[PDB]
């Protein structure tokens, strides 16, 4: 039996709700009991469980959390949701033998909109003897997740070798962070003076620049 | 409460086979009719239950595995073990025990996890380089394999690790007021017990 879980993600407002379907290939209820299993996960852990038999809810568990549905389509609703709710959402049957799980439902969590704090370092003296030049943005502490970063050397944009990498939404504050690391040779980073990271994001019209010269 | 914890060899050659081990406390795994089941999840999450042994030794396996896969328990120990040979890269994933909730077929309580990765790849410690201009600070951890990084620093953001020709690259930054840094010593401990490695790089002005 394999199971369906839509949407592949949600947002949702703080105190709004958040509902989630698990669609089977067969029923899964013995016309009184349901086989069907709700957990969350959050990054780094174990997944916890929330609700057993479609609708049972498991101790220590809120009672904002409600299972319901029966024969092949389950829902999960969460409300009101708190900022702690950010995870991702799994459904799993006991029917037959393996039990299976469905893929997951990521919940993220709609805040006020943030600017991104932004931090330039140069690559270390370290890096430089053993020949490698990386020069690393930081862009912390922002939402939404979308974000456009832009490398200028001497002025000019640039963009080979750019690798960027996005933290998970934060629980505490429901922000993002994401590190743009540009990648040179010593050789091409010693022959240009000028390194800026540009941030353009929704939260201003004018872009955060940040700049150091290698002097 | 009731504790598992999962222990074995992190990265482990192709072919050959995975041995763990999870050890229970606060309950016997003999008690009260519970089972104890074997979970297993991809990188990408997807989530696949293994097989259970009960409290009076039945065991049952997920049939894709039974050619391959044996779980045993030591009550003296009261633990749980997984062995499982003819290693592909198929494998590399986190490998759970969990207490069945006691209805059965549902899973209440999980062990934190152990990762194993099947790989040919050496072992490679990480080379470290502080990352220096409130303000910002960080640690650029570069060149490691496998993954299993960890920054601790004496206000947080780990980025995830990233791939490149066989090793991986990840960055740490902190935040601290410009009055505590740099009278105060900022330094990143970097552990990588996959080559038993810690770095200590102080942030330097």
């Amino acid at each position: 039996i394999v199971l369906t879980q839509s949407p592949a993600s949600l947002v949702v407002s703080l105190g709004q709700r958040a509902t989630i379907s698990c669609r089977a290939s067969q029923t899964v209820s013995t016309s009184s009991y349901s086989y069907m299993h709700w957990y969350q996960q959050k990054p780094g852990q174990p997944p916890k469980l929330l609700i057993y038999y479609a609708s049972n809810l498991e101790s220590g568990v809120p009672a904002r959390f409600t299972g319901s549905g029966s024969g092949t389509d389950f829902t999960l609703n969460i409300h009101p949701v708190e900022e702690e709710d950010t995870a991702t959402y799994y459904c799993q049957h006991s029917w037959d033998i393996p039990p299976t799980f469905g893929a997951g439902t990521k919940l993220e969590l709609r805040r006020a909109d943030a600017a991104p704090t932004v931090s330039i370092f140069p690559p270390s003296s370290e890096q430089l003897t053993s020949g490698g030049a990386s020069v690393v943005c930081f862009l912390n502490n922002f939402y939404p997740k979308d974000i456009n970063v832009k490398w200028k050397i001497d002025g000019s944009e640039r963009q080979n070798g750019v690798l960027n990498s996005w933290t998970d939404q934060d629980s505490k504050d429901s922000t993002y962070s994401m590190s743009s690391t540009l990648t040179l040779t010593k050789d091409e980073y010693e022959r240009h003076n000028s390194y800026t990271c540009e941030a353009t994001h929704k939260t201003s019209t004018s872009p955060i620049v940040k700049s150091f010269n290698r002097n | 409460d009731v504790q598992l914890q999962e222990s074995g060899p992190g990265l482990v050659k192709p072919s050959q086979t995975v041995s763990l081990t999870c050890t229970v406390t606060g309950i016997s795994i003999t008690t009260g009719n519970y089972r104890w089941s074997w979970i297993r999840q991809f990188p990408g999450n997807k989530l696949e239950w293994m097989g259970y042994i009960s409290y009076s030794d039945t065991i049952t396996y997920n049939p894709s595995l039974t050619s391959r896969t044996t779980i045993t328990r030591d009550i003296s120990r009261n633990q749980i073990f997984l062995e499982m040979n003819s290693l592909t890269a198929e494998d590399t994933a986190t490998y759970y025990c969990a207490r069945e909730g006691v209805l059965h077929w549902y899973f209440a309580v999980w062990g934190a996890g152990t990762t194993v990765t099947v790989s040919s790849a050496k072992t490679t410690p990480p080379s470290v380089y502080p990352l220096a201009p409130s303000v910002t600070l960080g640690c650029l951890v570069k060149g490691y394999f496998p993954e299993s990084v960890t920054v601790t620093w004496n206000s947080v953001h780990t980025f995830p690790a990233l791939l490149q020709s066989g090793l991986y690259t990840m960055s740490s930054s902190v935040t601290v007021p410009s009055s505590t840094w740099p009278s105060q010593t900022v330094t990143c401990s970097v552990a990588h017990p996959a080559s038993s490695t810690t770095v200590d790089k102080k942030l330097e002005p």
